[PDB]
């Protein structure tokens, strides 16, 4: 128990606003101080706001002071972060975290002993564009083995993320999903799968892509064919 | 504003070796130092409370030591479950600050990539574009050099690479290399080559295809 779950993250233009939520469970919420922490793409951890078991005594780093507001609802057991005046640099994963039992033992410290899963917030002017799904089949010419490799290119989409499964989640082993790379405001991602060269054209290999942002969903058969 | 300076930044270890991660502080901050562990695709975890005092359910293998400007996290035998990023955080004074991070990697034997090359889809081709893709699979160490050659001459223009993080199964890395051409420039050259130069060999591993079809 002691579960924290963030929601509300998404694509925002620079200058717009977003409101994040964090649901607590497994504890008596009003007895604990919580904080918001953001992880940046270059993998750094930065603290952005603290809030007490009862409300009062909100703390901010100089950077956030004036744009973000940390709120709680001790009733509905929800922590909030209201972001405003957003700018590109606020792009990152936001995590809600809780601090150890808060007592008036004459001022003490604050560790973060439980953390959320994060919500992603992207500040960008780029527009939502769904992906193009292309099948990568190998040339039935003269491979080297008992195993054949197959792929799918997910191209030209915005923003992240996309979900890519093989055979609807069935084909689990021999999958490599490569991290998306952003170029000219659109991301491109690839996924590869290695299956035995017997179940080849015989058994159908399909890659399932979903890009929630565009509410897009493509099912693309590959069957290791003669090109 | 405290500065926490973490050393080393990167570090490869043989499962078995003890390691020491340092977290220096620009100021005092006595025991107000805490250490977190973040595995791949997971959230940070509390490990060491006040640079000595662990939490629980954590191995005894992890030791937190220090007071003042220098604090250290000791990991006595390195195990596969143990590789990820390690962060120190100071609670002493607001604004709470963290240190850059100490990435740990599993040093394994060297391994040659299995490369496969893929011509543009005929689906892609309608839309006027051609992406030629090479996968460089399960190699170690990470540093690999990939070059595109069109009819023999090196092509720099239009390439986008993507490396995976270290695998949890066997400690390898993977990589996708994409070259993007227009159908027009694609229908004007004959041979597509992708050459990978890795530690593992003196000769570049090369995989090619000739355009042609049906």
């Amino acid at each position: 128990e002691v579960q924290l779950v963030q929601s509300g993250g998404g694509l925002v233009n620079p200058g717009r606003s977003l409101k994040l939520s964090c649901a607590a469970s497994g504890f008596t919420f009003s007895s604990y101080g919580m904080s918001w922490v953001r992880q940046t793409p270059e993998k750094r951890l930065e603290w952005v706001a603290a809030i007490s078991g009862g409300g009062t005594y909100i703390h901010y780093p100089d950077s956030v002071k004036g744009r973000f507001t940390i709120s709680r609802d001790n009733a509905k057991n929800n922590l909030y972060l209201q972001m405003s005046s957003l700018r590109s640099e606020d792009t990152a994963l936001y995590y809600c975290t809780r601090h150890p039992f808060y007592r008036y033992d004459g001022g003490n410290y604050y560790a973060m002993d439980h953390w959320g899963q994060g919500t992603s917030v992207t500040v960008s002017a780029a527009k939502t564009t769904p992906p193009s799904v292309y099948p990568l089949a190998p040339g039935s010419a003269a491979q080297t083995n008992s195993m054949v490799t197959l792929g799918c290119l997910v191209k030209g989409y915005f923003p992240e993320p996309v979900t890519v499964t093989w055979n609807s989640g069935s084909l689990s082993s021999g999958v490599h999903t490569f991290p998306a790379v952003l170029q000219s405001d659109l991301y491109t991602l690839s996924s590869s799968v290695t299956v035995p060269s017997s179940p080849r054209p015989s058994e159908t290999v399909t890659c399932n892509v979903a890009h929630p942002a565009s509410s897009t969903k493509v099912d693309k058969k590959i069957v290791p064919r003669d090109c | 504003d405290e500065l926490l300076t973490q050393s080393p930044a990167t570090l490869s270890v043989t499962p078995g070796d003890s390691v020491s991660l340092s977290c220096r502080a620009s100021q005092s901050i006595s025991n107000n130092l805490h250490w977190y562990q973040q595995k791949s695709h997971e959230s940070p975890r509390l490990l060491i409370k006040y640079a000595s005092q662990s939490i629980s359910g954590i191995p005894s293998r992890f030791s937190g030591s220090g007071s003042g400007t220098d604090f250290t996290l000791s990991i006595n035998s390195v195990e596969t479950e143990d590789f990820g990023m390690y962060f120190c955080q100071q609670s002493n004074s607001w604004p709470l600050t963290f240190g850059g991070g100490s990435k740990l990697e599993i040093k394994r034997a060297d391994a040659a990539p299995t490369v496969s090359i893929f011509p543009p889809s005929s689906e892609q081709l309608t839309s006027g574009g051609a992406s030629v893709v090479c996968f460089l699979n399960n190699f170690y160490p990470k540093d690999i050099n990939v070059k595109w050659k069109i009819d023999g001459s090196e092509r720099q223009n239009g390439v986008l690479n993507s490396w995976t993080d270290q695998d949890s199964k066997d400690s390898t890395y993977s990589m996708s290399s994409t070259l993007t051409l227009t159908k027009d420039e694609y229908e004007r050259h004959n041979s597509y080559t992708c050459e990978a130069t890795h530690k593992t060999s003196t000769s570049p591993i090369v995989k090619s295809f000739n355009r042609n079809e049906c």
